């Protein structure tokens, strides 16, 4: 028993110091071989060898808090550790091990109700550029360096800002074409889906269009093979090329009789695609994939609107837009030196977009950086000594665990947590509920975090003081297994 | 090295607590010591397991010592001084896992001391002074659960007594009371009734001839550690003269020509309770000699053959503070029991005579002092907050400990106490000693006095700020 | 294996330090200090811990007569001599291993002493004069800090110092003394110290020699003696023919320190005398050499005129004890603070709080050549000895900045043991000090130091705490003379 | 044995591997650093003096040496030149922030310190900057000469080393179109005196057996050009000799037909066959170079073919002149006179064989050095002097700022002074006095004060015309800057194998 809450306590200690905006950031030199020098938690569980099988609780509970609101995992493996820590000396002060998991519920149920009753929410909409560009800052501050997040939270709203339309919203449309080369300044926003192209005959101003759908890219019986071969490749764009495509697309590179040959019908020789805009590409225009250049019909066709190139980001780029929603697709251009940030941009981005989604459906917006924590902290154990009992202990060591949550915000900041600690819970007292800590003071000093604009989505956080309490129980409650 | 080895100091005076753990209260579990001899030997005293326990640690055996002088000034409860510094030096790590120092560690504990002080004042009971029903209750309260039980019906007479005639008028009224100048005599023969009180000191020795002009109505008592000298005596007049040497019968006579007894052989608690009861004082230098030599002294010298044996009995004294408790018996078992704890009890009314408070015992006092500094608490913000909070329950193990051994359960029993100890705050409810149960100890009548609890509480802060103050050993190993 | 013998010497040195690194100041811990034939030591100080150390290294053993140097002259400094002298081998070490010869160390840090002292006697403090007394007054508030006395040591500091200099003794070269003995604590029953004053003698309160000398018998002559006037059967008979003997040479006011005349008050009208018990020789001898007096123990012999002078013992209730007023006599030995409470007992820290003022005021009266305390003077030469060293140039230059980083670690010590984190306080000493250069208008920013018992940057010049400049000076020289010793020593 | 992977030992085993990878390139810091030697293995034996051409070739195992060499690899890709000296500078920051770590000081706090240092060091090199335009270095060029004579300044060479400089400012103005490495070559003569050397404006290239043909091609003509082929052009039983003599007869008439002067190949012709391919009537070359297929296509023009009588447009089309001539009497290709000039080759007509090593070490950092001259005119000096002004400034900086950064800044601030103290120790003088003897006059006199490299006395780089570019210099501590913050800010290295 003790085994596994020691492994649960192993695996928050090592989630534990990438947590917050100045996460400790670590090196994943994985199976295969790959070089991240990344923060976000479920990129760590996702390549850590989870051996235990009590830790694959934690581990299945923190993936299912990505799947709804797609952030707030470190806070549930903290919150867990922190609750099988405290459960740990409860067990050796002398309670049973069932007596912990109904005062983790009551104290749980305590605050899933007094956590709407804090909140500081949303003004009026998700449009109005603006303001919704502030409300994604936190989400790509606790990710990113706080000094990026200036234009990164506008280029990470812009696009997403396109459309917030008739109550409903897609996070896959917004993508990312990870261009390399110029710095972050240089990152710029397009409408549409994008990637590099090669050649340059593209009718631009098309119809609906009729794209070319690729699944799989590319003496003198000597000059008649090669007669042969000419007319086969001809035959061969002409089987695109009847029906009347407008582009000509591959995954591959060009070919010198085929490029002649799409300027010849006035095509667009489109190519190299990567191994996931196969699936992308297709979902957008309303196309079916094909594997050769003989079997397309006009059945078998996708139907973008217009094709042309553009040059924003210092380079020559494809479009496609305005399909069935006209403006579905919307990707980004993340323009970066090396790769190895460019991974957590990118990972900033749609942790951001899921922050989006979610306020189009909560605009709860509570205040966040220890802020919650502590005022739960407190209301929790204020109703802990009112139910007499053995659960008025549990109820008091589950409060407690709240306070684990602002010290690894502590820690991470060079802080001294017990001083910081006191300090926010004594001015919890009186100068209420938007005070929290702040990260740039050397010194331990709080700070309200209403004006400073550093607020959570509410739903975020109900879902995950839901699902930690759900796997510190669903731990609890086992033995062993033969091992 | 630095916190390292201040975790083990802490570590080397835990291990001796939780030795002695077990065994305070009235249902003491019995610690069983082994030499590499042969010799087995239980018992159930703690002062008996710490004398013949080694410890190779010096902060253990300081540990051991601030209790040794314990011992000697109040009396029993040294179990838990030791116990009660342990919880405070093992929950003052948690702490120092914290990074934090030992000085805020330290400064939290001493105001956790002034405010424990503080507490036992208020929750404190006024005793009546000397009135005999309640001073029954002094000693159902201190001198019962032991081998007295059969015999505590003279000692609560020979508790009453001593305390009266031990007393020192010195900055007020008749305030100090002393444990070595009750001149207590334990002979063995005759029935324990024979062991009775008087005012005076009783002698074992005797002039070995006494032909003398020996019991006068007023001996007015010089001492003396030579015939020239005893022609010089005769300016003022004693009637006797005391030496501790061998007087002959001709000297005899000779000190009978000056009218003055000397006496042969005679120990040092006999001389200076001798002097005590009388008011006696020394001099022989003849320019010192003056109106100042002699302790005018007692009202009664008396030859008596007290169980066969040349006793001389200097009673009727000067002054009260020196006077006769004689025990008899068959052996010397109990009387010496009932000797050390009306000596505790000559403390104990000592408090009475200055603040006759006592205080409900069994955990409840410790439960009163626990839930008035843990809702002092809530209230003081700083990082000294948390370990002041933690001598507010580290010291709970006094009734922990005592639910302990007694059968029942520990987790029920003291969270149902402490659920009618928080919000019923004028209760004071211990937990009884026999069943495992939640009395009211002011009901059950067990009552510790104030001072010497209150003295047990200060010493284990002493010793846990002591422990704290020390960095490293770096004088050897 | 092992290498490089100076590095040897440089840990065994350090050790030696690190032992009494967390003892210095007066929020230090305690050192045990245990020899295996089963003994222990409990001490705070670094003098006795230097003293009665086992010390094992014989490069260590260098230090602590070096430092015991420094204790032959004023005393302490004897820690802070051996942690500077440890930082100096520790940053020469260092400067060693980058091919800096050790005799270029060493010429450094002789320059960088010599430069120090120099700074050093351009910025110290004389403020303390005869009209500056509320230095003197929150000076003797910070002997008292953190207790009960508080609100009342103010009006304690007043007559505190108002008991120090008029005790004061002009010394045979004509510098100010103050014996610490001469004013001395007395306490009195009843009301508390509220009320507790200076009196400018003593006044025994033991048993009452005569209301028969007048409220001011003018030239109070002490024939004090040793016997006990009781009559026995010029005399021998003593009670009164010595005591007449001398008594026809104008003794005025007779005191037996045993028991009372038997003629006393008789005798006490015609000469207005006393006869006072147990007079302790804490209060006989000076009143003895407060007057001049001469006690006889034997009288039978000249005995006219050294019988000593005091102008009035006054016969009143002084806080229900009428008193034995021995005052205002020939030499300043006589005062003493009637310490009104319930005992000595009651009072008794109150009365600890009292005595130590006393001697933590007499410092800056000894050698008025005064130096701000709570190690700024460390920090500002941190500030100085930097400026200094990028003047020079030579192949020294590295070694004075290894200078003036090692002085700082006496406030890197003190925001240790004080609580607190000791890098911010070090740091902004370091900044307060650098307007005290950089800045020439605020040079009134110098005096910055640490409060020792709490860690925290605050005045000192304006507060008081002081250190006089001679021990900061051969403190100086004798970590220099340490260092430079073992960086030798090969 | 000792097992390091817990948080502290994970920076401190981080830095020890900075630490080792920083020695591995220590040496070559400067115009005159330590050669290193290291082989691929099978007896490729490759002496370099450069960055990152040793590190390339260099081996890398550790995680945190990976992820500095990837900075590494982005420096080379500027200009070349610098990328020891900001691995060098970031290994120093992390040495020097080495003993606040395990002292018990968190590493966001001196991540942070060392961003606001950067910031800072950033905005005093912005002030100091100095442009140099204006004061005649394109009209009245000669003192854009003079840093041309920055390279090998008062030495035996420096006589010939003023041709040099001429050819050299002549190198970079008659091309300047942001220019390269690769649109100059350097082509070693043996023989002669080295004043004797050339720049010419095409191509240069000896002629070996493999190479090229014949001799007595048509130099003197109006648009001599090439045909870029792709194809040999070398020489049942009876149905195998006729279809080769076939061949033989129309790759002769493709040389009629096709008009072409030189065909280009990468394909052996024979001069065993000398006067048998000069019976293809004309000029013809093979195994044919990258720089010769660039510089000859980008440049002078020559297109490229595919089959038997391949004809194009660009086989004898516009380029200037032919030269096919005995420089240092060898005969040497000349695909000379482009029409996209940027092709000037320099000649190095010289008598010893390594002077090649001294002018492709001297003369390689002279074209960027004058090319970069013309390119950025607001400069500083260089020596050290510039990291030196900035340590005084940060050393300002540190103790006129209270709180726990004070002894961080400081720790960036003498972390730079390892740049001129590794210059000198490349150099051979004693660090101690030369860096002493520096900052005393440095802190006293003035701030260009640097370090000479000559004899090896402080002297002033700026009057001495040694400029170092401002903005490169800004990226250099940028880089050196992140990748110190980027090293510190890691602790964990997960690894999950295989197995
Ligand atoms: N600049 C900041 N100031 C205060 N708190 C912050 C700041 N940035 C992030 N936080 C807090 O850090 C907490 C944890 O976020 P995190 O777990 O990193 O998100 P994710 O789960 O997407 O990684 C958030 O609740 C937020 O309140």
């Amino acid at each position: 028993v003790y085994r596994n809450i020691q492994a649960c306590k192993e695996l928050a200690q090592t989630t534990r110091t990438a947590y917050g905006p100045n996460g400790m950031n670590k090196m994943v030199i994985n199976h295969l071989e790959k070089l991240f020098v990344t923060n976000d938690a479920a990129t760590i569980l996702r390549e850590l060898e989870v051996q235990h099988p009590a830790a694959k609780m934690i581990v299945m509970a923190s993936h299912m808090q990505e799947q709804e609101v797609g952030d707030g995992t470190n806070f549930v493996l903290v919150f867990a550790g922190a609750l099988l820590e405290l459960a740990e000396e409860l067990l050796r002060i002398g309670l049973s091990v069932s007596e912990v998991i109904e005062g983790y519920e009551i104290a749980c149920r305590k605050a899933h109700e007094i956590l709407p009753n804090l909140v500081c929410c949303s003004a009026k909409n998700l449009r109005d550029i603006d303001e919704v560009s502030s409300l994604l800052r936190t989400s790509i501050m606790s990710k990113q360096y706080g000094n990026e997040v200036f234009l990164a939270k506008l280029i990470a709203q812009a696009c997403v800002s396109i459309f917030p339309d008739s109550g409903h919203f897609n996070v896959d449309n917004i993508r990312v074409c990870k261009i390399l080369g110029s710095g972050i300044s240089s990152s710029s926003v397009l409408h549409g889906m994008v990637f590099k192209k090669e050649t340059e005959g593209d009718v631009t101003s098309v119809k609906d269009a009729k794209i070319a759908v690729y699944s799989c890219p590319f003496a003198e019986e000597l000059m008649n093979f090669s007669k042969g071969e000419e007319n086969l490749m001809d035959a061969q764009v002409k089987a695109i090329a009847d029906t009347g495509a407008n582009v000509v697309v591959t995954g591959g590179k060009v070919a010198d009789m085929a490029l002649h040959y799409a300027n010849k019908y006035n095509i667009m020789l489109v190519r190299l695609n990567s191994k996931w805009d196969l699936r992308r590409l297709c979902k957008t225009v309303g196309a079916t994939a094909l594997p050769r250049l003989t079997p397309p019909v006009l059945e078998e066709m996708g139907h973008c609107d217009s094709v042309y190139l553009s040059e924003v980001g210092d380079t020559q780029v494809v479009v496609f837009k305005h399909e069935k929603e006209d403006g579905a697709i919307s990707t980004i251009v993340l323009r970066g030196s090396t790769d190895n940030l460019m991974d957590d941009i990118e990972r900033a981005v749609d942790d951001g977009v899921n922050t989006f989604k979610v306020l189009t459906r909560d605009k709860r917006l509570v205040p966040g950086g220890g802020a919650t924590e502590i005022e739960l902290a407190k209301q929790i154990t204020s109703y802990g000594e009112t139910c007499p009992g053995l659960e008025q202990y549990a109820i008091k060591k589950f409060a407690e665990a709240f306070e684990a949550i602002p010290r690894a915000l502590a820690e991470n900041s060079g802080v001294k947590a017990n001083e910081v600690i006191s300090k926010l819970y004594a001015v919890h007292q009186e100068g209420n509920k938007n005070v929290g800590l702040d990260i740039e003071a050397e010194v331990p000093a709080v700070k309200d975090m209403l004006e400073a604009g550093i607020l959570d989505t509410y739903l975020g956080k109900y879902w995950a003081i839901k699902l930690a309490t759900n796997a510190a129980v669903t731990v609890l409650r086992v033995d062993q297994i033969i091992m | 090295s630095g916190r390292k080895v201040q975790s083990g100091n802490i570590n080397a005076a835990k291990t001796i607590a939780d030795i002695i753990r077990t065994c305070l209260g009235p249902k003491s579990m019995m610690k069983m010591l082994l030499d590499p001899m042969g010799g087995i030997v239980m018992t159930n005293d703690g002062n008996a397991i710490l004398r013949e326990i080694q410890v190779q640690h010096p902060a253990a055996k300081s540990m051991i010592e601030i209790s040794r002088t314990q011992d000697e000034e109040v009396g029993d409860g040294t179990t838990s001084v030791i116990i009660l510094a342990g919880e405070m030096l093992s929950v003052a790590e948690h702490f120092l896992e914290q990074q934090m120092h030992p000085t805020v560690v330290i400064s939290a504990y001493r105001k956790a001391l002034d405010d424990m002080i503080s507490t036992l004042k208020k929750i404190s009971i006024p005793v009546d002074i000397s009135d005999s029903d309640m001073m029954l209750n002094i000693i159902n309260s201190s001198i019962t659960t032991k081998a007295i039980s059969r015999w505590s019906s003279l000692a609560c007479n020979i508790a009453l007594d001593a305390v009266k005639m031990v007393q020192f008028e010195e900055n007020g009224r008749k305030e100090i009371d002393i444990k070595k100048y009750a001149r207590v005599e334990k002979i063995p023969g005759g029935i324990i009734e024979d062991s009775c009180v008087l005012r005076g000191v009783m002698i074992n020795k005797d002039v070995t001839h006494p032909r003398m002009r020996r019991y006068i109505k007023n001996p007015r008592i010089v001492l003396l550690d030579i015939q020239q000298l005893c022609e010089d005596i005769i300016q003022l007049k004693p009637d006797v003269v005391i030496t501790e040497k061998g007087i002959s019968d001709l000297a005899q006579h000779y000190l009978m020509r000056a009218n003055i007894t000397a006496i042969r052989r005679v120990r040092k608690t006999d001389n200076n309770r001798i002097a005590r009861a009388c008011g006696a004082r020394i001099v022989s230098r003849p320019e010192e000699l003056r109106e100042d030599d002699v302790g005018t002294g007692a009202g009664l010298l008396e030859i008596k053959k007290i169980g066969d044996e040349y006793f001389t009995f200097i009673t009727d004294c000067k002054d009260p503070k020196a006077c006769t408790i004689l025990l008899r018996g068959a052996s010397k078992e109990i009387l010496s029991e009932v000797e050390r704890n009306l000596q505790d009890a000559m403390q104990v009314c000592r408090n009475v005579l200055l603040d006759p408070q006592l205080v409900p015992g069994g955990g409840a006092s410790e439960m009163a002092v626990a839930h008035a500094l843990t809702e002092k608490s809530k209230a003081m913000t700083g990082v000294e907050q948390w370990p002041y909070r933690a001598v507010a329950q580290a010291l709970e193990v006094i009734p922990r400990t005592l639910i302990q051994n007694c059968g029942a359960s520990t987790i029920r029993l003291l969270t149902s106490l402490r659920a009618k100890h928080t919000q019923e705050n004028c209760e004071t409810w211990g937990v009884n000693g026999e069943t495992g149960t939640l009395v009211d100890m002011k009901e059950l009548g067990i009552w510790e006095p104030l001072a010497v609890k209150l003295q047990t509480y200060k010493t284990a802060v002493e010793t846990a700020v002591l422990l704290l103050r020390i960095d490293d050993i770096v004088s050897g190993h | 294996t092992g290498e490089t013998i100076r590095s040897q010497n440089v840990m065994a040195a350090a050790s030696i330090a690190n032992i009494v690194k967390s003892s210095l100041g007066p929020v230090g811990l305690d050192k045990m200090l245990v020899d295996d034939i089963g003994d222990v030591t409990i001490t705070n100080d670094g003098a006795t811990i230097l003293k009665l150390l086992e010390v094992e290294h014989p490069a260590a053993k260098v230090l602590c007569e070096l430092a015991d140097l420094q204790d032959k002259e004023v005393g302490d400094g004897t820690t802070s001599v051996v942690i500077i002298a440890a930082e100096l081998l520790k940053n020469a070490d260092e400067l060693v291993k980058q091919k800096i010869h050790p005799t270029s160390v060493i010429s450094g840090y002789r320059l960088a002493c010599k430069e120090a002292v120099r700074y050093i006697n351009e910025n110290l403090i004389v403020n303390t004069d005869e009209l500056g007394r509320d230095c003197l007054i929150n000076a003797a508030k910070t002997s008292m800090s953190s207790k009960i006395i508080g609100i009342n040591g103010d009006f304690f500091a007043n007559m505190v110092v108002d008991a120090v200099l008029a005790i004061k003794y002009t010394d045979i070269r004509g510098q100010p003394r103050y014996p610490v003995n001469s004013v001395n604590i007395l306490k009195a029953h009843g009301r508390s110290q509220m009320e507790s004053m200076l009196i400018s003698g003593y006044a025994l309160n033991c048993v009452v020699g005569s209301q028969g000398m007048p409220k001011r018998i003018v030239n109070a002559k002490i024939a004090c003696l040793d016997f006990s006037l009781q009559k026995t059967k010029r005399e021998s008979d003593i009670t009164k023919e010595r005591i007449q003997k001398i008594l026809a040479t104008g003794a005025n006011v007779i005191l037996t320190t045993g028991g009372i005349d038997d003629m006393c008050l008789k005798y006490f009208v015609e000469a207005g005398a006393m006869a006072v018990r147990r007079v302790l020789k804490r209060d006989l001898k000076r009143i003895a050499k407060a007057s001049g007096a001469t006690i006889l123990s034997t009288l039978a012999n000249f005995e006219a005129a050294m019988l000593g002078q005091a102008e009035e013992v006054v016969q009143e209730r002084i806080c229900d004890d009428e008193l034995i007023l021995i005052k205002n006599t020939k030499a300043r030995t006589s005062a003493s603070i009637i310490l009104r409470g319930a005992n000595d007992f009651m009072c008794d820290e109150m009365e600890r709080s009292l005595h130590d003022a006393l001697c933590v005021v007499k410092r800056v009266l000894e050698s008025k050549s005064v130096v701000p305390g709570g190690g700024a003077v460390e920090a500002a030469l941190s500030i100085y000895l930097e400026n200094y060293a990028t003047s020079m140039g030579s192949r020294e230059q590295l070694a004075i900045a290894e200078f003036a980083r090692s002085l700082l670690v006496i406030p890197n010590t003190l925001a240790v043991n004080a609580a607190q984190d000791s890098t911010d306080l070090v740091a902004k000493l370091r900044a307060f000090h650098n307007e005290a250069q950089v800045n020439p208008e605020r040079k009134n920013l110098k005096w910055i130091g640490l409060d020792l018992s709490n860690g925290k940057p605050r005045d000192n010049k304006q507060a008081g705490v002081f250190e006089p400049t001679i021990v900061k000076v051969k403190s100086l020289k004798f970590a220099t003379e340490a260092a430079i010793t073992i960086l030798r020593i090969d | 044995g000792t097992d390091s992977s817990q948080g502290i030992p994970q920076l401190v085993s981080n830095i020890s591997a900075c630490q080792v990878i920083a020695e591995a390139v220590r040496t070559t810091l400067g115009p005159r650093g330590m050669d290193k030697l290291i082989v691929d293995g099978r007896g490729k034996a490759t002496i370099s003096n450069d960055g990152a051409t040793i590190l390339k070739l260099l081996d890398v195992v550790h995680p945190a040496a990976k992820t500095l060499v990837d900075i590494a690899k982005s420096q080379d890709a500027e200009v070349g030149d610098g990328t020891t000296s900001v691995t060098l500078l970031a290994a120093e920051f992390l040495k020097q922030v080495k003993p606040y770590v395990e002292e018990g000081l968190h590493p966001q706090i001196i991540i942070r310190a060392f961003r606001t240092a950067t910031q800072l060091a950033v905005n005093k090199i912005k002030e100091i900057a100095v442009t140099v335009k204006k004061a005649d270095k394109v009209e009245q060029r000669k003192l854009l000469e003079k840093c041309a004579m920055t390279a090998l300044s008062s030495k035996l060479i420096s006589q010939q080393k003023a041709f040099f400089a001429k050819m050299v400012v002549d190198a970079v103005m008659m091309l300047d179109d942001l220019l390269q490495l690769k649109m100059i070559g350097i082509k070693k003569v043996q023989g002669g005196a080295l004043e004797d050397s050339q720049l010419v404006a095409g191509v240069a290239f000896k002629k070996t057996f493999s190479y090229a043909g014949f001799e007595m091609q048509p130099k003197k003509y109006h648009n001599p050009k090439i045909a870029l082929l792709n194809v040999e052009l070398e020489l049942d039983y009876q149905a195998i000799v006729d279809a080769e003599w076939n061949i033989l007869y129309d790759k002769l008439e493709k040389i009629h037909h096709s008009g072409a002067k030189v065909v280009l190949s990468k394909l052996p012709i024979g001069d065993v066959a000398t006067q048998y391919f000069a019976d293809r009537d004309m000029f013809c070359a093979g195994r044919v170079p990258e720089e010769d297929l660039k510089r000859t296509m980008m440049a002078c023009g020559g297109s490229i073919q595919t089959s038997v009588n391949a004809l194009s447009a660009d086989v004898l089309g516009r380029c200037q002149v032919f030269e096919e001539t005995q420089i240092g009497g060898e005969r040497y290709n000349f695909f000379t006179g482009c029409p996209k000039a940027k092709t000037c080759t320099f000649i190095l007509r010289g008598g010893a064989e390594q002077f090649m090593e001294e002018t492709e070490r001297s003369l390689h950092d002279a074209i960027m050095i004058v090319r970069r001259a013309i390119k950025n005119d607001s400069v500083v000096a260089g020596g050290g002097a510039i990291e030196m002004e900035l340590s005084k400034y940060l050393r300002d900086y540190s103790r006129t700022i209270p709180g726990k950064q004070q002894l961080l800044i400081g720790a960036y601030a003498k972390a730079l002074e390892i740049i001129p103290r590794q210059l000198c120790d490349n150099a051979g003088f004693d660090a101690t006095n030369i860096l002493n003897k520096l900052r005393a006059r440095h802190a006293q006199g003035g701030t260009w004060y640097g370090v000479d490299i000559n004899n090896e006395d402080i002297a002033d780089n700026f009057e001495a015309f040694v400029w170092e570019p401002a903005m490169v210099r800004i990226n250099a501590l940028t880089a050196a800057s992140e990748a110190a913050c980027l090293i510190v800010s890691v602790d964990e290295t997960i690894k999950n194998p295989r197995s």
